[PDB]
């Protein structure tokens, strides 16, 4: 009951495994700039939050 | 190029054969391309019926 819903996230972020009691605070846009991207640099932007 | 109506969809059934995933996700020919519940990655490590 609070107007803040841009308050609370979560991640959707893959190929990034976690080990028991570790951060990863790093906030960036995803572009892998590589072929794991439908082969174009720039696309797939998949916002982490 | 000869595709059917959406009401009228044609079902085309492929077993018995080796698939090959990579030319799929490698093409920019599509401009929409989307995997639900597997990734596009491990489908070419998993056999189906």
């Amino acid at each position: 009951k609070v107007g803040g819903n841009y308050n609370y996230l979560y991640r959707l972020f893959r190929k990034s495994n976690l080990k028991p009691f570790e951060r990863d605070i790093s906030t960036e846009i995803y572009q892998a700039g590589s072929t794991p991207c439908n082969g174009v640099e720039g696309f797939n932007c998949y916002f982490p939050l | 190029t000869r595709f059917a109506s959406v009401y009228a969809w044609n079902r085309k059934r492929i077993s018995n054969c080796v698939a090959d995933y990579s030319v799929l996700y490698n093409s920019a020919s599509f401009s929409t391309f989307k995997c639900y519940g597997v990734s596009p990655t491990k489908l070419n490590d998993l056999c189906f019926t």
